[PDB]
């Protein structure tokens, strides 16, 4: 039923800005938060932040608050992640991931998108 | 010894269940013949006085997050808005690219938050193409590609737009919720109640007190007040939470105005159908704005911090403006008179705290808007006709919809949020729970029935 | 930032065996912990959440339990499916993942 | 002595109440498979014969003005007309400005009550326009400003116009009204009953006799007849009254015709539906007209005056034509066959009186109309397609809707009026009243119950 | 809630014709009869006539039946009173007034419009 | 034409007093009579109808009664509001008004 | 001797009646959150297992032709299709005249089953008129008069066309039918049952087994199988019959494909809706086609003849293709994946018989269509959007809808028919009957009640 | 209520082809089979065949299966009968006739159209 | 082809008499038989079907019955209406008509 397709993966020039993107289907787009998570090679997973698709509210990891931004084209069930000013260590696999929650609390993840690789070198 | 089964009917015992509550109201508007978007559409006659009974020696659980009736409030308000908007005019013939220019008035060679525009329309169906003109607050509009003289209404691309009929009013009315027969509603009267766990002072009613269906974001307004000192309600599955509700024991007044005069104009669309475009702006031009007693604001945020550090025992607390997203959450928003406001609350929330009345008056800049998404749906949107002349408004702040930042060393941080309308009704329905009576009890007794 | 430590980093096993993986937290996370299978080069899948609830469609061979700051994942039968990476995740405070664990022959 | 409470269930006792009556009908049309605008839309199966029971020794009050069911008759007839018109085609594409000229036929170099017109239309939707032509009775049309060849349909400015589908019929059918279980309907059988106060001969039924929902103004027609000599019904709060109903004990025949042949033409609107425009008029041209036995008319107005002076004991009574207002009240109006008529009744009502059959035959001029206001609402006008060929019609006058002039020295005066459709149904529902049974009676008795 | 606004008041030339007007709001326009009433200075109130807005039926005081006429633009909730051939004594305050009634009888008045003064002199 | 006579034409009173105004008809009008307050230069307001029913929102200080061809309006407390004109109206036959009455100091 | 009346309540006894059955379903799709045109629209929660009770010693009548519930199945399926299509977009702007030419595959001068076309469209209201292009299967289109480059969509003369939203699926789901309280459903379990007369092995249930609402003609598919050898069901009023149902005891597999890749394209209709027109065809072109095991087909028709000659005892039986009429009956038709197929079954039905497995594989030519009539109504029609890429499908033949030719000397003849959708549901509802319980029985007994 | 009007009757040339036609009204057009029946002068009635108006399916008498064809313009409630290659003996009265049936079987006739005469001679 | 024979071909009668017409089949047709009146130069009308059911609106004077391969129509009162042609029709297999029968003076 549900999917999180992805695009935007590829080689990126040193110090450039990129927009990655994620496309949802098969579920009520307002009901679930989306988290952006990554894995550098040889490292455990890491959280960049999350976005509420319904109102577009973002929230960010304290290390990356200056560099990231999130937005959604709500009619298209589609999300975008900007990362400004890339560095060599941003070289990683990037996923959009769906997060379950009650009306009160956000909880575990229940579905992972296809993943986009990114390589930072000119 | 010598015991047998017996049945007792009507035994007072209950269990929790989902059940369809009645919408209830004052029997016509505020007990008046006026046309209002809630009580003029059905919702039955007045409860003259709720017959509250206090239960002796009852301990009972409540859970405001997992609650079975908040969803029904959300559906019912949507239903009344759908049923009341459905007959009004669809602005679909208005939706094509407009030529636009800087808007102006006498002794105001600009009005800055705004654009003047002109557009193609048909005054009567299959009659000749005709040109008409109006001005729009810039937030209602998108500019097509390039340096571009070309613009379009922000939603008529994605969605149908309905003009709300000027006959109606956006005013809230005190709605009541009532149990169908054999269900019962419990209040939890403990004056310190955090919204979850047991209560030890409990009462039952056929109906709730009044609730006002106020659309707002960031700030809960014209609501009830907490009985104790300030109460902070959160979920407690995890430190991660979607919203924190802060409920005040003392209202803070806010006052607002749209001081410019509006010239309403009527542009025909069809048989009995007229579109109230926004014509010439009149008077000495100002922004919309709101005012607050800065003493009361400082005391309120001091008190809120002084309670909030009881949940978060480490040293530093801080407040900040919105992070990003739509106007609807990135600003405080409300519907004074009959137009919609969006206020840059950043000057209210620059504050910090750590371990161990008409003076300095705060005033805040507001923009205003005619094209509105409701309930965070898409595919349908509301156009507000302009309110003619100029407007003043007063309301009571009663609580804050906070959300919390990433946790970092010795430092919590919070900002205004919420915006998902369910949290407004959950900020007042937190009292109630609904149960079904299960009256057919059985027990042992020192009797048997005669065979003859 | 709540740390998760997985142990072992790599787990030696044979097919059809019962096998156990461990995760610990730098302080309490209640039961607000989940486990994921990560097949090579593919989107991960949920196994268990709240340290104990097996998710819908997950194989019955998976199970899990908790005690204080420590969390345990078990598998009743290793297979070519399951000689793979797994990770624990906590969602009590903030989100953070373990370094992952590989199960191999 | 020695008395105790007892309860009796099922006790025959009642009180007056508002209650929702059933619509009832012959089970399909006149017990036939034909398509008719009343009985084809639901309204349940036939009452084979109302089981009337005459009550011994009952005295009971009736009030036809304050009556609780006339409103339901009005709402139900509106509802059936709405439910049956809703699927039929909206003429909205037709509404733009017409070009027009004098209408004609062979050996009729004018037809005087009429105009010939041509108009832009969209024969297949959202592509190339076309010119089509038709003729209209002049009363359907308004002339735009100046000496002007330019005209528009009289209502499509204000209101949507629906064409009634030619599949349907305007014919009345004998509707019945029936009580839900535990309510009961009372008739009042006193053959002299004036519509207010006590009755002394009373009977109950599960359902009314048949009523025919005839739309008419000035003249009540195809109705019942009074059992006595002529009955005059009025309110009696004040000498000022909105309407007086005069109910005859003897029908007066009226006959009417539209003798010209009509050529129906079909103009496509879009998918499947067509505007049945009025094409060429055929035959030797005449007005529409109606005829009455002048002996019977004179006797009827003599009898009416001879009763009316019992209410108004001073010397002079007089009748006159309408004072002013819309065609719908300023003329007699009715819907013979399937088109609407409007007749200048002034020759019927020039008569005077004071203290102490196919000969002279009256004939009256009538105009006819295709665009109709209904229930006196704005916004929802109706178009009648032309009935092809030529038409004859016969009906029974049964009562007059009078209203009374300013009172002046020794002189009453009356003229035709009414027109507010409620008075037609009140002119036949005056018999009935509805009550709820309250069966749980209690009384003293010479008994007590055993404790064992 | 309800109003009866008025216009058309002012100086009028001797022997001229005038239309006064009255605009309703806030109630079901078909349900209530409207009466036109006046007061000359130093005289008690006087009735000119009444109109049913629903069908447009007029009725007149016997002194003025030749001179008066009434009509309504029903889609505008708006009424007009013509008085033809003005004379000096028509100089008065004029009101449109709302009249309550049952289905059977017209009764007392329940609301008075703003009033229009008229002065008859060239 | 049914005449109404009011009496007195002008009524002398002081604030806080109870005060009574009278109206008579040339023949019977049943109870079909009403009373209106007329504030200076303003649209009149309804007080009482059917000689006895105080209308909605009207001050409780107003009251009224009838006997045959005669009708009575009373006020329990005069005030600067009420040192003003009042008139009776009948709606039994045709409509006709009294000449009005003024209440003054 | 000495007998008196007694009443027994709850007595198990019944009579046949028309009654409103419940629609029942798996509680969300196939017990899943997917969007499907049946079970996503209401139809209540799952029967976990029908509680079948076998009745001892009951003989009871059944009549599948005169049946009281087949009509309700027909109405309910229509209702779900109406309720689900109503919100989807009307193609009304598209209907006016097309310009068209030979379509082309890659490497090719042609593609044979289709026509390329281009058309005027309105897009966003009163923006510029614009030109767009697509190709259609030839059967969707009529050529306007003359040698003519001019064409129109086949149905939109007569009707509104609705595009089914691509969000939905045409897939059947196993619907159940259930009795309201006090009604009961009887199955008839005799494994040889011909559909009329008595049954001697009977059972009752609160609900039917699952039924799949498969739209098909000529061939019953994805249905149940008969328990005996092949059963032939007919009416028996007359040798003249509308349909004969042949019900197989062994499924015959059929496989089908649309192997060409379809390029979906999106054309904007208005304020949210896309017309999914059909763009360039991709890949090496084939027809649509279907395949069958010819051994199994030959055995099946041998077995069918070997039973059918028991009803028709004279010397010869023969099969032939359709005589004439619409594609919907003149071909086998079904809706694999999400497009509609029409197959020239003539090669299946050329066979003859008389008195006294992956080899030879049959393959059959099929056309495919986007514009569809449903239920044999007119005035409404469905447009199927193209399924992107290419399609494979497998299904089980389970029965034949035959009809019989004019009877002639020593020779019956049959051909495929049916097409009136009621016969499909009657081909599976033939088991059930519905009855009302009449529980208030009375009888003589050897008792009387005491007076004290 | 119901009718079956007819047209197309008249003189026809020897060996020609004709289309006769029948127009229904007053009943649900999909629910009843239509039969085409004829009477040559001095002969008993004869059946040509029948058509289901709903789907357009035909069946023909075995003598005339080569020569006849039936079709309907369903939105017009209108049926057409072709008879190809006329011969002198086709000279007859022709009727369309309505046939009652249950869901199972086709039974007696209940209504006859107005009848069209045809004369085959040049 | 199922044959119907009517008898007599022509039936001699007088007004107000009861009169009987007969039809026979070449083999069984059950009761699947009907009777029609054929007024001169006009569309026929149904009288009776299933050999016995008088149709709606048909005059009560008409009646009918069956025995094996034989069918009977009767009329209680001849009239100028009914000195006319009538035919039997069978619908058991295919459809076929009798040669018709005329009733005359």
């Amino acid at each position: 039923q549900v999917r999180l397709a992805q695009y935007g993966g590829g080689v990126k020039r040193l110090g450039a800005t990129m927009t990655l993107s994620c496309v949802a289907s098969g579920y009520t787009f307002n009901d679930y938060y989306i988290h952006w998570v990554r894995q550098a090679p040889g490292q455990g997973f890491e959280l960049l932040g999350y976005i509420d698709p319904a109102n577009g509210r973002p929230d960010y990891a304290g290390a990356l608050r200056e560099r990231l931004s999130f937005y959604r084209d709500k009619s298209m069930e589609t999300l975008y992640m900007d990362l400004r000013s890339l560095r060599y260590d941003d070289t990683a696999m990037y996923y959009c991931v769906r997060n379950v929650g009650t009306a009160g609390s956000l909880l575990h993840y229940d579905h992972w998108g296809s993943g986009s690789p990114v390589i930072v070198s000119s | 010894e010598n015991l047998w089964v017996t049945v007792y009917y009507g035994v007072p015992v209950w269990k929790e269940a989902k059940t369809t509550l009645f919408c209830a109201s004052d029997a016509k508007a505020y007990e008046k013949e006026v046309h209002n978007i809630w009580a003029t559409h059905a919702c039955v006659p007045t409860d003259p006085n709720p017959q509250e009974m206090v239960l002796k020696n009852v301990t009972e659980n409540f859970n405001m997050w997992k609650n079975d009736m908040v969803d029904q409030m959300h559906e019912d308000v949507i239903s009344l808005w759908d049923q009341s908007l459905k007959p009004c005019v669809k602005l679909t013939p208005l939706c094509c690219t407009l030529n636009c220019t800087n808007a102006t008035a006498s002794n105001s060679s600009i009005i800055e938050g705004m654009k003047n525009c002109s557009f193609n329309i048909t005054t009567e169906l299959r009659c000749k193409r005709e040109k008409k003109n109006a001005l729009f607050y810039k937030l209602d509009i998108v500019q097509l590609d390039g340096n571009s003289s070309q613009y379009r209404l922000i939603n008529c691309d994605t969605s149908v737009i309905t003009q709300v009929c000027p006959k109606l009013s956006f005013d809230p009315i005190p709605i009541h919720y009532c149990a169908p027969a054999g269900y019962a509603i419990l209040k939890c009267n403990n004056k310190t109640f955090t919204g979850t766990g047991p209560c030890n002072n409990v009462s039952t009613v056929q109906c709730t007190h009044g609730i006002k269906p106020v659309l707002s974001t960031q700030l809960l307004l014209n609501g009830s007040l907490a009985e104790g000192e300030i109460i902070i309600r959160s979920e407690n599955i995890t430190k991660n939470v979607k919203t924190i509700i802060v409920h005040l024991n003392e209202s803070v007044k806010i006052e607002c105005t749209r001081p410019n005069n509006k010239t309403r104009t009527s542009i025909r669309i069809g048989p009995g159908q007229a579109f109230y475009a926004t014509g010439q702006v009149i008077g000495d031009i100002r922004e919309a704005y709101c005012n607050i007693n800065e003493s009361k604001w400082n005391e309120t945020l001091q008190r809120v911090s002084k309670k909030l550090k009881e949940y978060f025992p480490h040293k530093n607390i801080t407040f900040q403006p919105s992070s990003g997203g739509d106007l609807e959450i990135t600003t405080h928003s409300f519907n004074c008179g009959g137009e919609f406001f969006y206020c840059n609350t950043s000057s209210l929330f620059n504050r910090t705290y750590m371990a161990n009345n008409s003076t300095r008056t705060i005033t805040i800049h507001c923009r205003i808007k005619q094209i509105i998404n409701m309930w965070q749906e898409v595919g349908r949107a509301m156009y507000a006709p302009p309110i003619a002349g100029n407007i003043t408004c007063i309301s009571n702040i009663t609580g804050l919809l906070l959300t919390r930042d990433y946790g970092k060393n010795n430092t919590e941080t919070f900002r205004p949020g919420g915006g998902n309308m369910k949290d407004n009704w959950r900020s007042e329905l937190y009292k109630y729970k609904v149960v079904k009576i299960e009256p057919l009890g059985v027990a042992p007794t020192r009797c048997k029935r005669r065979v003859v | 930032e709540i740390v998760l430590t997985q142990s072992p980093a790599t787990l030696s096993a044979s097919p059809g065996e019962r096998v156990t993986l461990t995760c610990r937290a730098s302080r309490s996370v209640r039961n607000n912990v989940a486990w994921y299978q990560h097949k090579g080069g593919q989107s991960p899948r949920l196994l268990i959440y709240d340290a104990s609830t097996r998710a819908a469609g997950v194989p019955a061979r998976f199970s899990g339990s908790a005690s204080g700051t420590e969390f345990t994942l078990a598998i009743s039968n290793l297979e070519s499916e399951d000689f793979t990476v797994y990770f624990c995740l906590q969602y009590n405070n903030w989100w953070t993942f373990g370094q992952g664990t590989r199960v191999d022959i």
